[PDB]
Formats: C-alpha cells, structure tokens, sequence
RNA sequence: AUGCGCGCUAGGUCUCUGGGUCUCCUGGGGGCCGAAGCUAACGCGUUAAGCGCGCCGCCUGGGGAGUACGGCCGCAAGGC
RNA sequence: UAGCGCCGGCCAACUCCGUGCCAGCAGCCGCGGUAAUACGGAGGGCGCGAGCGUUACCCGGAUUCACUGGGCGUAAAGGGCGUGUAGGCGGCCUGGGGCGUCCCAUGUGAAAGACCACGGCUCAACCGUGGGGGAGCGUGGGAUACGCUCAGGCUAGACG
C-alpha cells in the first residue's frame, strides 16, 4: 500500500506545488525517551486549492519533478496557522547562530 | 545528566593511543642501525644499558633496546625491531629480536633461549 | 599426547591415593603408605597456608589425573556438561565415565586406565560387535562392550578376567564373564562413585 | 549511659520518665515527674510494696 | 512546580514511613485512587480513606509496620522497605507481557498501567497485557 | 564447633617521640556452614592475641541466614560506606563465584550456589561489612507473608 | 568555592519586618544548636549537602597548558 | 620422537654456586652497592604438551562515557548575574478520536551460521535431516488506564 502522511502547510511559493511539514514520534534506540522530528514534502496540487496552515494528507505518487514524487490527498483542517508561525520563528532564529 | 542532555549531545567515547607509532601497526619491522651507543638509566637503577639508533622501513628513525649478556651489532647491521618499552632510559620503546638478521643469539645460554634465541646445546 | 612418565610422584603431590598403577598401589609399596609428603628436595618442609587459587587448582589437577586426559580435552569436556541441562558437576562426572577406555578399566578388563588405553588402541575391545579402538569413545547407556574374538588367548585378559570372579562391579553396569563382555546399563550418579573429589571446586576454577 | 547498656544486653528499662524523654528507649514507661520529691516517694513505694507483696 | 504527582506521593509515602507517622496527606485523584487500592489489597499500607481539607479532596493513607523490635535501635520494621517511580516524565517506561519485570523473586510486587487497568505483575501477566511500568515496591 | 577463616592481618604504625610503634589487626571470619555467620575485628600489639580477640568478637557477634536449597531467598544490593555489594540466587549447580572476602564469608554460612560484584571502593574491611549486612537484611516469603497479611 | 522551580521530613533559641481573638497565635526574611537521614571525613540538616520530579551548565589522571594554531571581539592590554 | 615457558607479590612452583649499583632482569610495584628464593648457571619444582612463549590488534576486567549503571561544598567538575527565543517538561473533573502504548491473527524476517533432537564418517572436528526461536517492518481486528489531541467545566499553581 501506498504511504500516506499528515501536516501542515508551510509555503505555497511555487506553482502547484506545496511544502507539507510531516511529524513524527519514535523512542530512541538507547535512552528509550519518546523524540519528535520534522521533515518537509514538496506535494503537488494541480488545482491551487490549497494554502498556508491547512493539515493536509499526501499520498505518495509517481516522480513529478526532482523533489516532488507526493500528491495532495485530500484537506483535513483549515487556519491551523500557530504551525506555521512555529516553523517560521524556529526557521528565522538561524540568523543568529552565525559566527562571522 | 537528565536524558534530554543525553539524546541532545551523547556520550564522548574513549579511544586508545598506539604505545608503538613507528610499528605501523604491524608486529615487528626491519631497520638498519646507524649508532650503536650505551646510556645511563633513569635514576633509582645504575648501569651501562646498550642502545641501538635504528632507521625502520617506515618513515621513522627510532631507538631500540638490546637485550643480553652481550651482542654483535656494528654500525650497518640489518635488525629486526619489537615492540616493548624500557622503563628506565626516557625514550627508548622498542627491544631487538636476538638472533634473526644480523644480531646473533647470546652465548652459553640455558634456561631461556627462546627468547635471546639461540638453538639447543648439544648433549652428549 | 598423554602423560607419560613417572605415577606415585602425582600420588605424593595430591596428597592422596590415586589409583593409577594397578596392583601395586594396593599393596604395602604405593609410596604414599611410605613416604606420604610431596616429592622433590622441599617435599618434608612445613607447608603454608594455601591460597584459594592453589586450593582450586589442586583439586582440577587431581580429577585430571585420575582419569589421565589432556587440559585441553577436560575443558571441552566441562564446557560441554556446564552447556547442558542438570547440575553441573553431575553431568560433567558422568561424561567422564562415559569415555571407552574408563568403562574398560570399570568392567576389571584392565587393571588401571593407563591399560584400558592401550587395550583400547590396539584393537581388543569391540562395542556391538564393531571394533572401536579409540579410547575416548563416548558410549551409550546400553551398549555392549566385549573382547575381540582374536584377542581372547591373551594370558593378559584371562588372567585379569580371573580377578573379577566374585566380585562387585558399579551398580550403573553388569558383566558377564564367562562370555566376556559387558553392558552399560545407564550414567553413574554422584553418589555411586567413590571419588575423593569435590566437583564444586573445579567449577570455581573453570568460572574465573 | 545505663539505658544504653541495658539496651545493648537486652535487659528490660522501665523508667519514670518526664516531657524531656525519649519515649522509644524505654521498654515499660511510667509518665510522670523526675523532679519532685513527692512523686518519687509515691511511685518507688508503690512499686516496692507491689514487689514486697509479690513475694 | 508540581511536575509529577504520582512521584510526590510515593515520596510522601515513602518520607512517613521513614519516621514512622501513622497516616499521611496526599492530594486526591483516581490514578492515586486506584494506586492507592493496588497497594492495599497486596496489605503494605493499612488503608486509604478519601477526606476534604479546606474544601480541597485529599486521600489520607494509614499506613503499616511491623512488631516493636528488641535491643538497641528499638525502631520496628518496614512493611515498604523500598519504593520506587520507573517511568517518568522525559523517559517513559513501557513494556509488553514476555518484558514484564519480576521483583525480588516474587516477594515485591510491580504496577502496571494496562489497557486494562491498574494491575499488579502477576494479575497482568495472567490476563497477558503489558502497558507502562509506574513503581515497584518491595 | 565453628570455624575459622583469616580475612586478613594488617600491621599499622603510630609514630613516637622519633620512631615507629606497630599494631596488628585481624579479620576473622566465623561460621558452622548452616546459616550462622560472625565477623570480628581485632587490635593487638602482636599476630596471635589479634586473631584471638578477632576469633572472640566474631563469636559475640552472629547472624542467621536463611537457606534454602543452599542458596538466597532473592536477589540483594547493599551499600557500605563507599563500597558496594549485589548478591544473586543462582540454581543449583552454580558454585559459588565471589571475590576472597565475600567467597569467605558466604561459604561459612552453608551458601552453595551464589552471583556476586563489589562496586566503587574495594577496601576488605568495607566489603566484608556490607556482606555481613546484606545477610542481616534477608528474608523469605514467611516472614514478608508474616508482615503484610498477619 | 553550593544552578533555578515545586512538594514532603522533629524541634529549641536569637533577631529584622507585617497581621490577629496580643501570656500567645499566624506570614516573610536573616543567624546559631540539633530528630530521621546523608557524607570518605570534615560537616549539612525546613535557608539541605535529606527524600523526590522537571530543565539547563559542567567533569573523565597530573604536567606540558589556558600554552600552540584557527575563528570571533578589543584602540591596546587582553577576553571568549 | 619430547619439547617450551615459568618458580619475589600479583600467580601454582626453592635451595646452592658465580657476580657485587657490575653484568644484567622488568608487565606494574621494583631487584643487583657481599651470606641475592627477583641477575647468570645447577639441582629440584610447577604449568602446558607437538606444541610452548613473545610482539601487534579487538572485547573483557573498566560501574574508567555510568540507558541497564557515575558524578560537581573542600578530590576534576554549578555558567559572574538577569531577561528570554527554539526545545524539553507540565494541576483537578467529564466526554469524543484511537496518534504513542498494549494484545490477537496473518505476511515477511532467504540459505548457511547460532539453539535443541536425531543421525553418517570406527570417535571428534566436519557434515546431513527435522523442529523451534528471533529484534524489526506491512495488513486486518480489538482495549482505552497512562502520555497526545479535540471539546466542556473547577480553583489548590500563576497573575490581577
Ligand atoms: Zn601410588
């Protein structure tokens, strides 16, 4: 069966094309502590039908371009925006992590 | 420290630092001596230790020990070099296997001769 | 390669009577019931203390002896019994009683294990009526061990068979000698053995 | 010091202890005063006229 | 702040008995509740018996120990020798049915938070379920 | 009636108006291998009298130890000073796998088939008394039964 | 030479500062002596170095050495 | 055919002769400057034995990177002190979802190796047959105590 994962929406900056933050919980292999990480997915969508801060699912699919091979299965949620203002400032503090 | 720090950084292992760099991690090497010398040991012993200064077939120019009650090693004699360090002169790590290329098994030996290696007497 | 060489040295030494010559460890002249300290030039000066390794050590070195295998052999042996079900000690007892040339000394064919060897290797005893000449042949509870047919005119096994008329061989077998042979009726207990051995000592010694 | 040597010999403490005693050391405990003659008086002649009648 | 409650109240179990108080305080809930009850039937504390204090719920638990011991040190014995939390927060513990720990071969008991309940080592592994490992007392 | 094992002997020195004054010091174990152990110290200007006075302190001063099948009721860690000591049960046909002194100790109380380790500080004296401690702290399933029912 | 927060575990005494039903009782600070306990010991002990939970920082034998090189900061000394 | 290493402590195994801070031994502590059980030889002894020792490298011992299983007043180790971003963690009561979690079934988890039981080479090593185990993933179904999420409340934390 075909992989099927939820998130967020995180940019619509390109033409049918989305960025899906996808969360995932496991234990660590030593310390046994439940860890939590993030990955992003370029999802297609034909349509434009979606935008900024709508949980989403994404179906994998045959390669549409280079990074895309996910499609958009269908809409969950909508307005979830706290997510996104979440990834945005823990995305924006990396300026200040510069040495020179 | 709290499992948060753990998963965060981990823990540093511990790695081990070669006592015979000019080995090359190999059991012996073959050298070429250049000086053969004696030194003075440390301070609590007294004596007249025989040094040789070998060059190795690895890029390494390195001081080894002769042991026994006498040797043969002239200033162009083919060695074999073993690991062992020498705890009283401050420098020397390596010992001479007595009785391979060049340097000959000690004479009227009787109880050891494996070491210091010299063939079994002949009894009759 | 056994140990060959001299016998009642490793009597003095262990301090006890091990039965390794036949005959004459059991008349006055075992050199234990004259001259029972250790041999060498320190053999009659007061002992120290002994140390829990030499305590040990003593004991493994004694059990070795008596059945007269290699180091290397008795530590495969006891890493076989220790991999095992059941106690320990037991089961690595009775893998040592299962050998072919100690069942042979057992049934009275031989007089020590020293002989049960070489009748062994040199082809006078059958197991099932198949020649097996190999001392260290593990048998079988119910097995048959006999005398070679050829091998039945050697003044060696009558006189020897003679000695076991009337007498008592181990609850765990039976003989017949009028035919000769002899039945391995199951593994010996702890109990049915009459070793001077504490086996817990050999196990401390092989942990460490 | 003698409680803590009967204590050590397993011998039984009974004691007219006060409010500044450890009730915890003291096998059988009489609550009462350390002071006070009177008091003294009271209990030890009690207790020797009950051992006195005992015998 | 208050980060762990059932870990407070085995603490606070644990720090009266060590002085020997005949009941102690503990703020109420069900989770401590059924704790509570686990550790009654299994007779390490004399009881539970659910109580307000100025209008606030609390549990005040009885607790047990044993004879009046004889010479020095006359202090009686524990009846909860040990206590202790395994899964906490920031590394939760859980196990399944072949995982399930075994206390001092069978004299301590180990509480599971199972699908199925609040249950002892024993009364999961007869019912074959796991689930996380709260304590083991002993 | 008992027997002796000799843990250790130890000469200490004092110092003088300019010189040294020796004392002996013996750990002595007693036991009659059926569950009774005692362990004494002894202090004494010479080998013999310290032994004595170790063999004398040792008598006062026993625990019972409950066997069964020649071995511990449960597993057990008890901690002295700096010195740390885990006991294990193990089935029979183990043997008993301890350092000098725990071996020494647990032997005289008829203990046949035992786990140990000593952790953090190795001192003798230290090991030898959180042994003994971890015999006083064992019980069995009558007497934890005995405690929790009635 | 004692990171921050919260909860629990005998007390006695001195002191600064609020409240009350003012012999006393109830809060918040600062000090000494000490239950249980902890510690290698000295000692700590409701102002914990006791029993617990959460998060951060740091240690891994001494000397060479806070030295060398690199990077960041500073007018420089120098700092990290 | 019987050799090889050891005999101060660790570590089983002790006397004499030779030398005299020399010659030398050494894995650590250390021996040797006149009666050396530590150097060289002899006699004895111990341990293995067609093998016995040494050098190199890995795991152990090392709880000496401590998840199981360590620590920071003085032994090495609390940041000079605040404010605070990401992160980590989080009171009481009720209901929904079943994400983590737990369970059942099933598909994988090749052979060889490992484990068990039988066998074939005169035994063994070696090999053959059979059975089971197995961390982890995929699919179907189930449970809801705990953690998560979504709603509805509460005042013991916090703030006015
Ligand atoms: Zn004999």
């Amino acid at each position: 069966p075909k992989k099927v994962l939820t998130g967020v929406v995180v940019s619509d900056k390109m033409q049918k094309t989305v960025t899906v933050l996808v969360e995932r919980q496991f234990p660590h292999p030593l310390y046994g502590k439940v860890i939590k990480r993030s990955k992003k997915y370029l999802a297609h969508d034909p349509e434009e039908k979606y935008k900024l801060g709508d949980v989403v699912e994404i179906i994998e699919s045959r390669p549409i371009s280079k990074r895309k091979r996910f499609r958009v299965l269908r809409l969950v949620e909508s307005g979830r925006m706290d997510l996104v203002e979440k990834y945005l400032i823990r995305r924006q503090n990396y300026e200040s992590l510069s040495k020179r | 420290p709290t499992i948060n720090q753990l998963v965060r950084k981990g823990r540093e292992k511990v790695r081990k630092k070669s006592k015979v760099p000019a080995l090359k991690g190999a059991p012996f090497r073959r050298g070429v001596c250049t000086v053969v010398r004696t030194v003075t040991p440390k301070k609590p012993n007294s004596a007249l230790r025989k040094v040789a200064k070998v060059r190795l077939t690895s890029g390494y120019e390195v001081t080894a020990y002769i042991p026994g009650e006498g040797h043969n090693l002239q200033e162009h004699s083919v060695v074999l070099i073993r690991g062992g360090r020498v705890k009283d002169l401050p420098g020397v790590r390596y010992h001479i296997v007595r009785g391979v290329y060049d340097a000959a098994g000690v004479k009227d030996r009787k109880k050891s001769r494996s070491k210091y290696g010299t063939k079994k007497p002949k009894e009759a | 390669g056994r140990y060959i060489g001299p016998v009642c040295r490793l009597c003095r030494r262990e301090g006890v009577k091990l039965y390794l010559k036949g005959e004459r460890c059991y008349s006055p002249k075992c050199a234990m019931e004259r001259r029972p300290y250790p041999p060498g030039q320190h053999g009659q000066k007061r002992a120290r203390r002994p140390s829990d390794y030499a305590v040990r050590l003593r004991e493994k070195q004694k059990l070795r002896r008596i059945y007269g295998i290699s180091e290397r052999q008795f530590r495969n042996l006891f890493e076989e019994a220790s991999k095992k079900k059941g106690v320990t000690g037991s089961v690595f007892l009775g893998l040592l009683e299962s050998r072919l040339d100690n069942v042979v000394y057992r049934l009275g064919f031989a007089v020590s294990r020293r002989q049960a060897r070489q009748l062994v290797r040199h082809g006078h005893i059958t197991v099932n009526g198949r020649r097996v000449d190999l001392p260290s042949y593990r048998v079988r509870p119910g097995d048959e061990i006999a005398v070679a047919e050829k091998s039945r005119n050697l003044e060696l096994i009558r006189q020897n068979l003679e000695a076991m008329k009337g007498r008592k061989v181990g609850p765990w077998l039976s003989l017949d000698v009028e035919g000769m042979k002899g039945k391995f009726l199951r593994l010996p207990d702890r109990e049915d053995l009459a070793l001077p051995v504490n086996e817990q000592l050999v196990i401390e010694f092989y942990s460490r | 010091i003698a409680v803590r040597e009967a204590r050590k010999l397993f011998i039984p403490v009974i004691a007219l202890a006060d409010t500044d005693s450890d009730p915890d050391l003291v096998d059988y405990i009489i609550p009462g005063n350390d002071d006070a003659i009177r008091s003294i008086q009271l209990i030890l002649s009690r207790a020797v006229d009950l051992i006195i009648q005992a015998r | 702040m208050l980060t762990d409650p059932i870990a407070d109240m085995l603490t606070r179990i644990r720090n009266a008995t060590r002085v020997y108080k005949e009941s102690t305080d503990v703020p109420a809930s069900r989770f401590k509740e059924e704790i509570l009850r686990i550790l009654a039937r299994e007779g390490f504390i004399k009881g539970y018996e659910r109580v307000d204090v100025d209008g606030k719920p609390y549990l005040r638990v009885y607790l047990k120990y044993g004879p009046r011991r004889q010479g020095p040190d006359p202090r009686p014995e524990q009846v909860i020798h040990h206590i202790r939390r395994i899964s906490k927060p920031g590394r939760r513990v859980y196990v399944g049915v072949k995982e399930i720990p075994r206390v001092r071969r069978g004299l301590g008991i180990a509480i599971l938070s199972t699908s199925k309940g609040v249950l002892t080592d024993r009364e999961a592994r007869k019912l074959g379920v796991g689930g996380e490992l709260i304590c083991e007392v002993w | 009636d008992f027997e002796e094992k000799m843990i250790l002997i130890r000469r200490t020195a004092r110092m003088q108006a300019g010189g040294r004054r020796f004392r002996f010091g013996a750990l002595v174990v007693v036991g009659d291998r059926q569950g009774r152990v005692g362990l004494g110290f002894g202090k004494a200007p010479e080998v013999p009298l310290a032994v004595q006075k170790a063999g004398y302190y040792a008598r006062r001063n026993m625990v019972e130890v409950p066997l069964q099948n020649g071995t511990i009721p449960h597993e057990i860690e008890v901690e002295f000073g700096a010195s740390k000591i885990v006991l294990k049960p193990a089935a029979p046909g183990t043997g008993v796998i301890a350092g000098a002194v725990p071996r020494a100790i647990l032997e005289l109380a008829g203990v046949t088939d035992i786990l140990t380790k000593e952790l953090g500080s190795r001192n003798p004296i230290n090991i030898a008394y959180a042994t003994m401690e971890a015999l006083r702290q064992l019980r069995t399933k009558a007497d934890v039964e005995r405690l929790r029912k009635g």
